[PDB]
């Protein structure tokens, strides 16, 4: 048996590349996790031997820890590499972009002996760049888990883009609710107030999943934070509170100014 | 619906014709009054009723920050 | 007229998405900045009416400021806009990630009031995650652009993966050469060295533009970075130098504590 | 030839796996001249971009800078 994993993008039908859609095509059994019925219809036509990953979250109001559903998922696609059959794991966006499961699942069959590769995909934070019309580059990028922001040590650059994922669930420390709370986003709000003020305009942003569909582009003060309808799909894109400042340390290491600088 | 959608998301001379025309390009494809108003409105979830899946249930979180 | 820009990926042929080739396929005309020869020919079978960029950087040793170039590359695809084309911008990897020429393209076709828009595709940090195996989530993620980091003050947090791009030039202050000195290259040592020991394994890395061609993954000593060979495609992968570490006063705010954590 | 092996190779699932079972073997099937194998088994991009027709394709692809706008 062998493991390839994929990404779809966000998008219907039309944002996985040449190549993954051709793993698909081929592939003696998928196990999918997409976005909604459009998208699992659309990878049925293309190949109809899937076992859907959805099944392994918390049903009809179960106690589950992700950790456990995310193991069972891993269990699921090695099962089918370890009988002898030419696996794909079909991952919404990049696969191994905020998933764990593709990079575990590629571990693990390295480990047994099987030959298990991930092909890049594109992410929702790619969606992000093209959609608000930001380059990464323009003055940098930095990415973190929204729960691993509060429960960790991070220190965020205010001169980036800074991008909070799983914002939905910020603070839920037991990896078993679907959602946070507004108490929870409000500790969130006065941590953020270190580097950026209350009134800072930050966007929450959702990329499209239909080609029918507009993106969520919703900018709104950092305070109003806590009351905003937010969604497990819903990213926290907290724009520069500073503009980009001279090195005049380096520059003088360099030998030259701000007046050198093409 | 899913017809048109996966045509749609897939082809870039259907995108820019309805980029042009979206209701005379929806029409074209047989998409019905409520369908057309489902998409007007932006309701994902009454356009998840008329194809057939919001008995779906879906949700998308695939990784943690508790560490380990 | 009307502008659509368009990623190609970094692999040869099959790392755009369908509806990106579809894009291409399509066009009146392509304005194309591909990797290779190979590339070139693949977009020409797609689409023959191809203006390549590649025209528009320094020639025969002739001093020019990039500005100029991406100037000359912007004007280039508006012209073609302004006349009444379907135009398409075809760049490799993601158009918009640390690419100005799209960005202000669709920036200065709206302001004269064309229809302009940016298709995300799979950039060169989107392969990395997948041939190191490496997750943005994991402790998180920061990018720079290699001279703005110099140039400019950024702290860097050592808990996540962090990116220098473009580290090939780094302090390359004139952005008329195409590659920076090992005298720069050991003054961005000493900088790092403010959060990163002189011993810290860090890595080059190249995504591959072929199917018969492995990604490069150098490891090396961040000491030994002046000496390495670097080519303009290459970025410098900077792994944590520290664990992440409990945020008690959130915890405490939270009222939950290390041991409550699923 | 060279080109049109890779452009295939790139996009069909189905030839990248064979590929990955036998590369010489696939290879050599689509014709690839020893030389060009050499060059693919050795990893000499260089070589391969000569034996492709380079007519001296150079090739930069910086397409952004860092001394802010
Ligand atoms: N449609 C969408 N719009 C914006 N962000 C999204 C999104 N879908 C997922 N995300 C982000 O990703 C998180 C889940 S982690 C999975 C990310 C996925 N691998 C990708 O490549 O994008 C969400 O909590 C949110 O922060
Ligand atoms: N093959 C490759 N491998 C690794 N990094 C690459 C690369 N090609 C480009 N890059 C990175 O991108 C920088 C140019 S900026 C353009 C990046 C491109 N839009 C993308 O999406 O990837 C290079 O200096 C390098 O840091």
């Amino acid at each position: 048996g062998s493991l390839v994993c994929v990404g779809t993008g966000l998008q219907l039908a039309g944002q996985i590349s040449v190549l993954s859609r051709s793993y698909i095509e081929h592939a003696d059994i998928v196990f999918s996790l997409l976005p909604d019925g459009f998208s699992q219809r659309w990878l049925t036509k293309l190949n109809p031997n899937v076992i859907n990953l959805q099944q392994f979250y918390a049903q009809n109001g179960e106690v589950k820890n992700r950790r456990d559903t995310y193991e069972q998922m891993v269990n699921a696609i090695l099962d089918a590499v370890r009988a002898g059959k030419k696996t794909v794991c079909a991952l919404y966006g990049h696969p191994g972009v905020f998933a764990c499961v593709s990079h575990m699942a590629i571990t693990r069959a390295k480990a047994e002996g099987f030959s298990a590769k991930m092909e890049p995909g594109i992410s929702a934070e790619a969606c992000l760049w093209a959609d608000l019309g930001i380059d990464p580059g323009n003055s940098g990028h930095q990415s973190f888990e929204a729960s691993q922001f509060m429960f960790f040590n991070h220190v965020p650059d205010p001169t980036t883009h800074l991008l909070l994922w799983q914002i939905a669930i910020a603070g839920e420390h037991t990896l078993t609710q679907f959602h946070t709370s507004s108490d929870r986003l409000q500790i969130l709000v006065e941590q953020l107030n270190q580097w950026y003020p209350l009134d800072h305009e930050v966007v929450i942003y959702e990329a499209a999943n239909l080609p029918i569909q507009a993106p969520r582009i919703e900018r709104l003060p950092l305070a109003n934070l806590p009351q905003a309808h937010l969604m497990p799909i819903s990213t926290l894109l907290i724009p520069p509170a500073k503009k980009l400042e001279y090195n005049y340390a380096i520059l003088a290491k360099l030998g030259i100014g701000p007046e050198d600088l093409g | 619906l899913s017809d048109f959608f996966t045509q749609l998301g897939q082809d870039a001379q259907l995108m820019e014709d309805y980029k042009q025309n979206p209701e005379a390009v929806m029409r074209a494809h047989g998409l019905t009054d409520e369908q057309i108003n489902a998409v007007m409105t932006g309701d994902m979830e009454k356009l998840k009723t008329l194809s057939g899946d919001s008995s779906y249930q879906s949700y998308l979180v695939i990784s943690h920050g508790n560490g380990d």
